[PDB]
RNA sequence: AUGGUGAACUAUGCCUGAAUAGGGUGAAGCCAGAGGAAACUCUGGUGGAGGCUCGGUUCUGACGUGCAAAUCGAUC
């Protein structure tokens, strides 16, 4: 398959925001409020 | 046999730890003559660019991060002298080379008497 | 190194540490050994609630 | 007569690989353990079919035709069968005479393979399964060494490029820094058959082809233009790099050599640094020249003889080899040696201690350092003086004559003939 | 010196066209005949091929007391 080069971009960046070692101030987010509350 | 093993992980660790570059070089020396010690190298080794992961991430962003992560460290041409030193090789200048030079040059002493 | 030292004429080589040290400046790759990279964010500040 | 029919199905086996990927497998699955029939009579039946069916475009770097599980199938089994191999010519001389004769057949199967094979990237398994077998203090009982030094001086005659022979001489320097260089000398006769390093120099018959098919033709024919003067380039700076460092292994190796200094091997030492000299640096002539004169000192502090006749037949070889481009202590090291020369019983010996093998073409090959006994050496050293060399020396002519006749009392028949036709030269140069 | 205008002045081309003729000798091949046990050769033909033909650096040499009163050997 051939993507976009946008397309490329987000997923790209969607795999960095995973596989980065991230400091705690930040992914303070993402631990998250859950669905009922 | 278990040397025939053993000694090769210095062989390949002394692979990754020689010199290559005229940066590295200036450094070296900057060591080996008196003018930083360990204590001072350990001080600069925390750049912009240190607490970086980089065996979990994948190549084609690492690719890209090495290419501009480099800080320009001032050099010397006491350092480019022995880096160039180091990396002339054995057949860089042999007996028919050598033979083949001057049979450059005579044929251009030959070619400012053809006018 | 190249060059001669000056204790003897005998060319100045490098100890492995040293070696060690330069290509760990070139790569980065964390120089004074013996502390963590990734330190737990000690809140000295917030641990005081303000009236 | 249970292996005639193992025989026949491991024969029927051969008759469907060589006309079919899980037979192969199959044959690997043969050769296991515990079963020395079946571990002899299908290895060594295996090779013509590895010689046949071998692609020889370095397999494995990961439609109707598959070309894929045939391929997992050649290279899987293979890993297997040279894994076999391993297990196979690793045992010691205290085992039993049936896995012995298990270890001659495997490296046998291996330096048959070679000869074929090499050309994939499963070449430094079978590569160290045949060093690791020559590089041994002790060889009298293996028929096998003579043929796979043969087999190695053929592999560093036909590569061109440098590629095989690097890939030889890296684990052949590792063989020698574990072992403190106890080596057979016939081992640097193979290091000698290097060519690497030196130079020495219709219309009416034509099938119809569609306008599509003759295009296709043009632009392949475009293509291997283009793969012919790439690959010109690419070799033309392969075998620079290779010369670059094979000469860096060859030499550390020769050097060695000369620290541990063992009484045989200097001959083929000295072998080396004449033919691959003059091919290094040439700031180096001047500092293999002043070893010359080190190895020469060494032997001024009191077996030796030899040492100090084979420094100064090398010197003068080596500046006798300087075909392209544009000596004291080697005439007066002649000139100081005479007397010590005819003083020692071992004048004539043969030498053929513990090389084995006479390398190659030895009619043609003309071993300019260690000839023969002493008496070719005291030949060819007055010969590199007043033949080749200049340095004329009408005074040393007369000096050489003078200490030759106070050396004819000490020499034995063969070796008195011979100064003296050199003295019948010495008539035809000088007439004094 | 700064800025412009041009360029076969000379080497190597590439594409697409035009032109690459004629006179003489007579290559390979083939046919007929004669010597040759046999190879092969010769005599006579044919055949139409030939770059067929015609309109000065160096050896760090040999002799810096010569093979040389116009040098050898060779490289390119």
């Amino acid at each position: 398959v051939k993507w976009p080069e946008y397309v490329r971009v987000q997923r790209q960046k969607k795999i960095l925001s995973i596989r980065l070692k991230v400091p705690p101030t930040i992914a303070q987010f993402q631990y998250t409020l859950d669905r009922n509350t | 046999s278990e040397e025939e093993k053993n000694q090769t992980k210095k062989e390949k660790h002394s692979r990754d730890i020689d010199i290559a570059t005229v940066e590295a070089m200036t450094l070296a020396h900057q060591l080996a003559l008196g003018q930083k010690n360990k204590h001072d190298l350990v001080d600069e080794g925390f750049n912009r660019y240190t607490f970086r992961d980089t065996e979990n991430l994948p190549d084609w962003f690492l690719e890209d991060e090495k290419e501009h992560s480099k800080i320009n460290k001032p050099i010397t041409k006491e350092a480019a002298m022995a880096i160039k030193e180091k990396i002339k090789a054995m057949n860089a200048r042999p007996i028919k080379k050598v033979a083949e030079a001057k049979a450059r040059k005579r044929m251009r002493a030959v070619a400012r008497l053809e006018k | 190194t190249g060059l001669l030292d000056k204790n003897s004429g005998s060319s100045l080589n490098l100890t492995k540490e040293e070696l060690e040290l330069i290509s760990k400046i070139q790569r980065n790759e964390q120089t004074d050994d013996s502390i963590n990279p990734y330190e737990p964010l000690i809140d000295w500040f917030t641990r005081h609630e303000e009236v | 007569e249970k292996i005639l029919q193992l025989k026949e199905d491991i024969a029927d086996l051969v008759t469907k690989v060589m006309e079919n990927t899980a037979a192969l497998g199959r044959l690997c699955k043969m050769v296991e353990s515990k079963n020395p029939n079946t571990c002899k009579f299908s290895m060594l039946a295996l090779v013509p079919v590895f010689k046949s069916i071998i692609p020889g475009y370095r397999i494995r770097p990961l439609e109707v035709s598959k070309l894929r599980n045939f391929e997992q199938a050649l290279v899987y089994n293979y890993k297997n069968y040279v894994g076999r191999l391993q297990s196979l010519s690793k045992t010691p001389s205290n085992a039993a005479p049936i896995q012995v004769s298990l270890g001659i057949l495997a490296t046998q199967a291996a330096k048959e393979l070679i000869s074929t094979a090499s050309h994939f990237n499963f070449r430094t398994d079978i590569f160290t399964l045949l060093l690791r077998r020559i590089c041994k203090p002790r060889i009298s009982t293996d028929p096998t060494s003579i043929q796979i030094i043969q087999t190695f001086e053929t592999l560093l005659n036909e590569d061109e490029e440098g590629s095989i022979s690097f890939e030889i001489l890296r684990i052949f320097n590792k063989i020698l820094k574990t072992r403190n260089f106890n080596i057979e000398e016939s081992v640097l006769n193979m290091l000698l058959s290097l060519d690497v390093l030196h130079d020495y120099d219709k219309k009416k018959d034509r099938v119809h082809l569609s306008k599509k098919q003759r295009k296709a033709r043009k632009e392949m024919q475009q293509i291997e233009e283009e793969m012919r003067n790439a690959e010109q380039a690419v070799s033309a700076e392969e075998r620079e790099r290779n010369q670059s460092e094979i000469l860096k292994i060859v030499f550390t190796i020769y050097l060695n050599i000369l620290k541990n200094n063992a009484k045989t091997l200097i001959g083929s030492v000295l072998e080396g640094l004449t033919k691959f000299g003059n091919m290094a640096n040439f700031d180096l002539l001047g500092d293999f020249l002043e070893v010359m004169k080190e190895l020469i000192s060494d032997t001024e502090f009191d077996a030796e003889v030899r040492k100090a006749l084979l420094c100064i037949v090398s010197a003068f070889s080596l500046i006798s080899n300087t075909q392209y481009m544009k000596l004291s202590k080697f005439v007066d090291g002649l000139y100081a040696l005479l007397p010590y020369i005819c003083l020692d019983a071992d004048i004539e010996l043969s030498y053929r201690s513990l090389r084995l093998a006479d390398p190659l073409n030895n009619e043609i090959i003309k071993p300019s350092v260690n000839v023969s006994t002493k008496a070719e050496l005291l030949l060819k050293a007055l010969d590199h003086v007043f033949f080749r060399s200049k340095s004329g020396t009408k005074e040393r002519a007369t000096a050489f004559t003078k200490r030759l006749y106070m050396c004819i009392s000490h020499t034995p028949e063969k070796t008195s003939i011979a100064i003296l036709k050199f003295i019948d030269k010495l008539m035809n140069r000088y007439p004094e």
